[PDB]
């Protein structure tokens, strides 16, 4: 759970 | 295709009544069922400190009276009540694509009244807090003067030893 | 516990190049991204870029190419950044951030301040009395904010007295 990475 | 969050530069509720931030983005930030825009919340002086994640989700000890919703396009932080401690800048941040990106920021302050009314009106411990948030507001205006000062005479001592 | 202990106050003249570190403590250094934020005097937060310290990865703000580069140390669990060709925009805040199950661990920040001939014409005793009167200059402007903060102060001394 990384709120700075974007998912793909 | 960067994204842009739109949210309203200043906020000025009343100590004790709901305030409410709003983020808007240019593009869709929901991703399978979760919208990825989190909340901040920085002092001056402080680091920022997340609030809320995923849009409606609350952090790690952060206060009940914090929440979070909104989707798509639209998005809200509310705040109820609103404390005296709460004074402070607000953002809303972006991770669905790359680059992560901000928005400007909601900076909140405490209406005072008319004759300044509404401050008699307050609890002796609120005054007190208030009192006491001013001194880190005078001290980030404080410290650009002193560094711009460091700067000025950086050239002054740099000439006399060249 | 999870902290980030970041470098001290650098003050630097233009085109010139610095390089702050992060020093992460309690998790995994490897096993979590280190994001870089940069926040200029009076301004909102970017993402500068992060790092993976397992492998030295790195992904960038397409705003930020060239003029930041990020490393991490995993053998001292430290990540670093450098900033190159420093011009008065680059004045500003910049913090560390690693995430752990959807919570954010800032550093405290570091102040990069990057500084903007009529000294020639002076003696160097001229000078140094030219050094000595910037103080009072200095103080005066110090003071008017003080005198705002004392005038935006009074009404809740005045609230307090009045309870």
């Amino acid at each position: 759970g990384d709120g700075m990475v974007p998912p793909g | 295709m960067d994204i842009v969050l739109t949210q309203s530069p200043a906020l000025t509720v009343s100590l004790g009544q709901r305030a409410t931030i709003s983020c808007k983005t240019n593009q869709n930030v929901d991703y399978y069922g979760n919208s990825y825009v989190h909340w901040y919340q920085q002092k001056p002086g402080q680091k920022p400190k997340l609030l809320i994640y995923l849009a409606s989700n609350l952090a790690s000890g952060i206060p009940a009276r914090f929440s979070g919703r909104g989707s798509g396009t639209d998005f809200t932080l509310t705040i109820d009540p609103v404390e005296a401690a709460d004074t402070a800048t607000y953002y809303c941040q972006q991770s669905r694509d790359l680059p992560n990106t901000f928005g400007a920021g909601t900076k909140l302050e405490l209406k005072r009244g008319s004759d300044y009314e509404f401050l008699k009106s307050w609890t002796v411990e609120d005054l007190q807090k208030r009192l006491l948030a001013l001194d880190p507001m005078m001290e980030q205006e404080i410290e650009e003067i002193r560094q711009k000062y460091q700067c000025k005479r950086q050239p002054i001592l740099d000439a006399i030893e060249a | 516990q999870i902290q980030l202990q970041q470098s001290g106050t650098v003050l630097v003249k233009p085109a010139s190049s610095v390089k702050i570190s992060c020093k992460a403590s309690g998790y995994s250094f490897t096993s979590h991204y280190m994001h870089w934020i940069r926040q200029q005097p009076g301004q909102g937060l970017e993402w500068i870029g992060w790092i993976s310290p397992e492998q030295g990865n790195t992904k960038y703000n397409q705003k930020f190419d060239g003029k930041a580069t990020l490393t991490a140390d995993k053998s001292s669990s430290i990540a670093y950044m450098q900033l190159s060709s420093l011009t008065s925009e680059d004045s500003a805040v910049y913090f560390c951030v690693s995430w752990e199950d959807w919570s954010a661990y800032w550093g405290q920040g570091t102040l990069v301040t990057v500084c903007s001939e009529f000294l020639k014409s002076w003696t160097v005793e001229d000078l140094q009395k030219r050094l000595l009167a910037l103080d009072p200059m200095m103080e005066q402007e110090i003071e008017e904010i003080r005198q705002k903060y004392q005038s935006k102060r009074q009404p809740i001394l005045d609230a307090i007295e009045a309870k």
